[PDB]
């Protein structure tokens, strides 16, 4: 059995920061790579940022200076700072995990139950 | 920069009988190609890893092929809980894509 | 006979009485045969051909790189691995490059390091081995009948012939039979070598040289190309990533390589039947059966004249186009003198009877003349028709 | 700072009021800079770049024919000619073939004959010229601020530096400021070159070497191809026709001869600049405009702990991540000695105070043991923290 | 005056054989190149044979063999000879000359009025 | 092998209409095309040997234009000498070949 | 008051005054203090250890192999492949064989045949990264306090030592206190090695031994075995036909090249910890704040009784069990001399005062006697209890 | 030789019902196994050739699943014209063969 | 169109001997394996024999030493010398191919349309 939860969404004022993070449980959390996408207002799903088992980051060109993911392996806890947060950034926000030998390269596997973060 | 697009789009769909749903990409994706779904609100779950592959878990009932740059999923008998809207993703190339996705409801 | 054509002639002559003679034919020149009194045969290679050759190997020349993937690991923490590495269509390579913290990682010290792209070859080459049993010979045959140049390709004979139809023979209306034989089973070597294909062009090679190379190859079909080795490299990794170059196509490098080669050529009509251009044979063949259709005839002594002047060949023989007029199937004197009181036949006769089949008709004579100045004469009285010549 | 990602690394280190220092910097190395009482300092060489340098030349390292005409004539008629012959965009060559009766010639011997085809470069490669005076480098530079590893994508500074400029410095807040004058006038010497462009790679190339190519080439302005003699070549005619032969593409053989040559990158971003690979600069720096920020802060000890622990880096000094949570801003000491009794700190301390500027944050450390092993000691008390290290 | 005047078309037997002829005039008639084309009674004009200046022959293999040119430049005319006539041409011949650079490869300059074939 | 496909094969037009005719081959014929006429009845006639190649003594009134592989004429005036068959005819590879023809009348 | 006859048992005296003292332990034995007016005091290796180190390789010492499948080809039709030689799994081997018309062949020679097995490891050991800042140091330590060898295993003291935490401080109830002071940069250099695992038995090894195994391996976390041409082998075919052959269990061969390497050993409790042998460490001690608990006491000079005769130890000096009836926190004066006029107590008191802390419960003394005859002496008075004793 | 079986003597079965079939072997076969269909009358056609994947053709009403002792066909959707003979097949040893056959019919 | 087509069934004394064979075309056949299979009463199916695409037999030892198969390139025809027959052996026999890369073991995709043996 493997579990992924979502923790730090919510609202911030536009311009504003966070450091979204992410629980994961069940498998030996450094073997896996891992990463996040939004499902927009308008429902269309998108790819934020992913990490390599490597411990290695990649990100598309909509955030390249905007977002920082990373994780402490040791603690298996996951982590999603940001900042500059405009409108457009308010969607619900999932984490998800690749695979065992856990390039970025990877069809995603599990995703968590989600959170929320919306600017005003 | 790949982007992804499907003839199909949220419909209606004959609950019980096959469905089906279509999907093509700016190029040559070397069937790095993904399927997933939503229910409205509840998170999202993946049903295809890659074309003609299955998780375990995932009913039998799907599945999708296609080669080179368009693919198609297909389930060969709709139930109740199972239409909802599909969502196909390609994750070969640096940017990740996902290619809008189709509802299915009916009466 | 089409031998007056050819940039280079041998010529042989029989023994008087002698059953046989041999010639080696190779396709840039042709052969003439002289015997005492028998009308001259001329014989050439037309082709040599291999029919369908079976593929020994496909090589590429060029390739194209895709979909390139990476992955790495912190430098105590393990090995890297990709899924892609365990099958041979996604031309791996792996390294290490060192990491630290400035790359986000944890510890300092190198890490592991691998790499992979989708492969396809773009231009490839094919490769067919030489069945020896399956060679074939074309011999191109003719017969100095004086008959015009406009009818030598109706008149030539063509003959096959192959590693178990080793034998042939020619037939000429009137002037007889001839038969030949040929060394089918030893005039070539080629048993150890492979034709060699690309785009409407093509080689003959050793097997050995081909094997050697050091490029990218497939066999029987579809399998993975199996040397992915040499035309893929990758660049030391730099900054925890690595990008991959590709060589160039190597059509070029190879065709000039290649430049040694004797060259080959496909049949337009044919797309399993390749012609090979540059092979050569030995031969024998049998000149008794023929005669002089002729001989029987009397002489004009009538006022024939030139259809086209006497003229210089490629060889040092001369030509003439005659014909009788008023007359009867007729055979007319020639003699090449050193004076027109014509003492002496200086030279040598080489159609052995020109004969005049009918007064409609022109007649070809080849004759070679002596050294120095002479006269070529030919007919009789003061109808007599002449030309000085030189060497 | 960034610099510390860096494997190669050396250190200069100032004479006491020498109020200048200078630095040689090269891209795939980094410089450290030390002075007895100041902030210390690394510098690396970045980027060095052209955009849109002027076309010198193109060749074609492929072309392909097509439209092959041929036109002959008989020997005593004189020299043959043809309509397509008169432009150079149909790359014509002209010889003599043999002519006779056997290819329906009204005279032996040898014929002219002329042949043409439209020529095509399918592909080619572009050179461009450098303008010394467009060489811009970009340089980075960075304070040993003790700041996190992650803050230092932010706190670096990127400077741009060319023909054109002297110094532009920065400032760092509180630890002051130094001046930055870049050799921009001397690094290099490729006035002499092109900047070669293949398909998504290329090259730095002197004229000479490009311009002694045999391979068909054009103008800048793009007229017509003026070589094509070495790409096409001819076969020996046959009597009644010339088979012309395309070399294959060159650009395996090219990119082969290229292995000596300098790599060059383009952008993405803008496809006109080019981005010179392993370039040197060299830069004279002040030091004596740089400050020590924290001496005002206090010393506590007030049970601080690692974040992350001490470690060897890619270059031999030691580092380690530290935070004092709650407590105050603080600069505690750091010592490294040949006892646990500390009789002398035999080794050299590498950024002299930290700065514990916020409750809630850590601080990043380095320290260089002297040769042999050595103890490590930061804060005091038997409260204090400590580790083992060698050499 | 660039006259040219084709001369024994006319009917045949199939299998049999026959020889054409046309003469030229006007012009120095060796420099040029000639060819011989046939225009069918279904409307369709078709090439039969050419020939350079330097009395090279071309045919399509449509009558590889079964057709020849030749020409008398002595005395500015043409020949076309040809035999196993079949009746899947008894179309109106014509011939014509070429560049006066002389060569195979060039457009029709002129044509003569023709002469034309049947078979029975 | 080489194939030639004019457009038209039956147009009518007015005394001095003006006109456009039009053909496509099989692959490059590098403007080694010509046009050509048939004047009911009487022997053909050559209009233009390559395209923007007026041939001698035929009017200003004849034009035409060309590509690699597509190709046109260009009538401004059809003239009382208008009516009769247009051919185009290629001859860059050395089985030349024709076009169908196209009449032209008026009734 | 410890150390019942360990291996080593050596006393290391103090010079008075001198706060520290130094030792060296390795796990056999312990090593008891003198202080030159304090109570003597011992320590010892409990472990040395790792927990969870990580999971980085496996090497399969055995395997089993099924389903051979093979096929071929006819010299001249090409070359033999099978769908698992594109893929791994199947540690596939492929070569030429001798084939004739007899054995069905359409022709004589060489031909192609490939053969290959689905692989599994029967057993596997397993391999595991050492950090260094990961080792553990565990010392116990105890005073010779006298108390009753039950009472020894709620007496002792343990303490963990690492590299950061390099100081600690042993506190005795009345007795004081003692600082200790572990070394860690000089004792293991593990950081070069491996732990190895195969059946609840362990050894450490150094990676280069690991890397050089001739064994295949398995990356930490997938399922591609990568070198199986090692362990599997292919016998030279038949005209249609090979076997192949698994080698055995090479466990046997590897635990006979390992009976070198230094043993390991899991936790019966933490299943993850590695407690490792052989292992020795150097160490510092704070000898003066130790304290004599009772030397104010009143001496006994009174009727106390043996509870353990005076009896050897494992080397050098005698020990013994005595209490008193009716009594108090009260202290017991020992002696051991020559004669039983006990001119000088020639032998060493270890425990340097036997304090009788109360009437419940026996002590234990500990004596170092002289060499030859001598008498032990216990108590004051006529009083007195004593035995005869030899070197 | 591999033993091996399924078990059903036949289905009946109706117009778009779902129905299976599961085969069971004497040693653990590599999944390579296939399953077979025979309408009667005419030859044998071959559905799903590794035991995960079909030929050309065969229509997402089938599909098949297993692995090393223990395999199954699947339909989803039955038609009247998916009746008749069945049958599996072992082949990764050399004594080919196909267990027991069984058969589907309406009701 | 890929296709088989058997020949050679019908009636033989026990003990005798015939020629089942069958053609193929659509395909190099050569490149292929090809196999042997009947369907007996009691509705069984059967293997019967196989060969590879490298001239090269496979048997079951109720078949081994009594038949052979044989194949040719020069017409793409299968031959299988049914002799020493025996009374078990009546069934509608049938051949079905092999795969692309001429592996005996391999699945098979195409059937022909068989014939039937049968023994007195």
């Amino acid at each position: 059995e493997v579990k992924l939860v979502e923790s730090g969404g919510g609202l911030v004022k536009p311009g504003g920061s966070l450091k979204l993070s992410c629980a994961a449980s069940g498998f030996t959390f450094t073997n896996y790579a891992m990463s996040w996408v939004r499902q927009t207002p308008e429902k269309r799903l998108e790819w934020v940022a992913s990490i390599s088992s490597g411990h290695t980051p990649y990100y598309p060109d909509s955030v390249k200076g905007r977002f920082t993911i990373s994780r402490d392996n040791a603690r298996n806890i996951l982590f999603l700072q940001m900042s500059s947060l405009r409108s457009e950034d308010t969607a619900m926000y999932y984490c998800a995990r690749g695979d065992y030998y856990g390039s970025v390269y990877s069809a995603m596997d599990y995703w968590g139950q989600g959170t929320s973060l919306t600017v005003s | 920069e790949i982007r992804m697009t499907q003839s199909p789009s949220s419909m209606y769909a004959s609950l019980g009988e096959r469905v089906t749903v279509t999907c093509k990409a700016s190029q040559d994706i070397n069937s790095y190609l993904s399927w997933l779904q939503q229910k409205p609100g509840k998170s999202p779950k993946t049903l295809i890893y890659r074309a003609n592959r299955l998780f375990d878990g995932v009913p039998s009932r799907f599945s999708g092929s296609g080669s080179g740059q368009d693919y198609s999923l297909t389930i060969s008998s709709l139930e109740y809980e199972d239409m909802g809207i599909f969502y196909c993703l390609q994750y070969d190339e640096f940017p990740f894509t996902f290619g809008s996705g189709t509802k299915l409801e009916l009466k | 006979a089409h031998c007056i054509g050819i940039t280079d002639r041998d010529f042989i002559e029989g023994v008087h009485g002698g059953t046989w003679v041999s010639a080696t034919l190779e396709q840039d020149k042709c052969v003439t045969v002289m015997a005492p009194d028998k009308p001259s045969l001329d014989i050439s290679l037309e082709t040599v051909a291999i029919d369908g050759p079976a593929e020994a190997r496909k090589v590429c020349y060029s390739a194209v790189l895709t979909n390139v993937k990476i992955n790495d690991k912190c430098p105590s923490t393990g090995e890297a691995h990709l899924e892609e590495e365990n099958e041979g269509d996604n031309a791996c390579k792996r390294t290490y490059s060192d990491r630290g913290w400035g790359n986000g990682c944890g510890l300092f010290g190198k890490g592991s390091i691998v790499a992979c792209a989708k492969f396809t070859c773009a231009k490839s080459m094919s490769l067919f081995e030489v069945d020896q049993t399956k060679i074939q010979y074309v011999i191109r045959a003719q017969l100095h009948v004086g008959a015009k140049q406009e009818n030598w390709n109706t008149d030539i004979k063509t003959l096959k012939f192959d590693a178990l139809s080793g034998s042939q023979e020619a037939e000429f209306t009137g002037y007889g039979r001839a038969t030949l034989e040929c060394q089918v089973q030893t005039a070539v070597d080629f048993s150890n070598s492979y034709i060699a294909e690309m785009e409407k062009e093509s080689w003959i090679v050793d097997k050995q040289w081909a094997q050697d190379l050091t490029l990218p190859w497939q066999s029987g079909s579809g399998g993975v190309w199996r040397e992915m080795h040499h035309l893929v490299e990758f660049e030391p990794p730099h900054a925890a990533t690595i990008k991959v170059l590709a060589l160039g196509n190597q059509e070029g490098s190879l065709k000039t390589a290649l430049t040694g080669a004797m060259r080959v050529t496909k049949d337009t009509n044919n797309s399993k039947l390749y012609k090979l251009h540059g092979g050569h044979v030995a031969c024998r063949v049998k000149l008794s059966a023929l005669t002089l259709k002729g001989t029987s005839y009397k002489i004009c002594t009538d006022k024939m004249f030139f259809v086209k002047n006497p003229t210089d060949t490629g060889h040092g023989t001369v030509v003439m186009q005659v014909k009788v007029s008023k007359g009867a199937p007729c055979r007319i004197p020639v003699i090449v003198a050193d004076d027109l009181t014509a003492a002496i036949n200086k030279g040598i006769l080489v159609t052995v009877n020109p004969i005049a089949s009918t007064n409609d008709d022109e007649v070809l004579i080849e004759v070679n003349p002596p050294f120095g100045d002479s006269y070529i004469i030919v007919g009789r009285g003061d109808s007599r028709l002449t030309y000085q010549w030189h060497k």
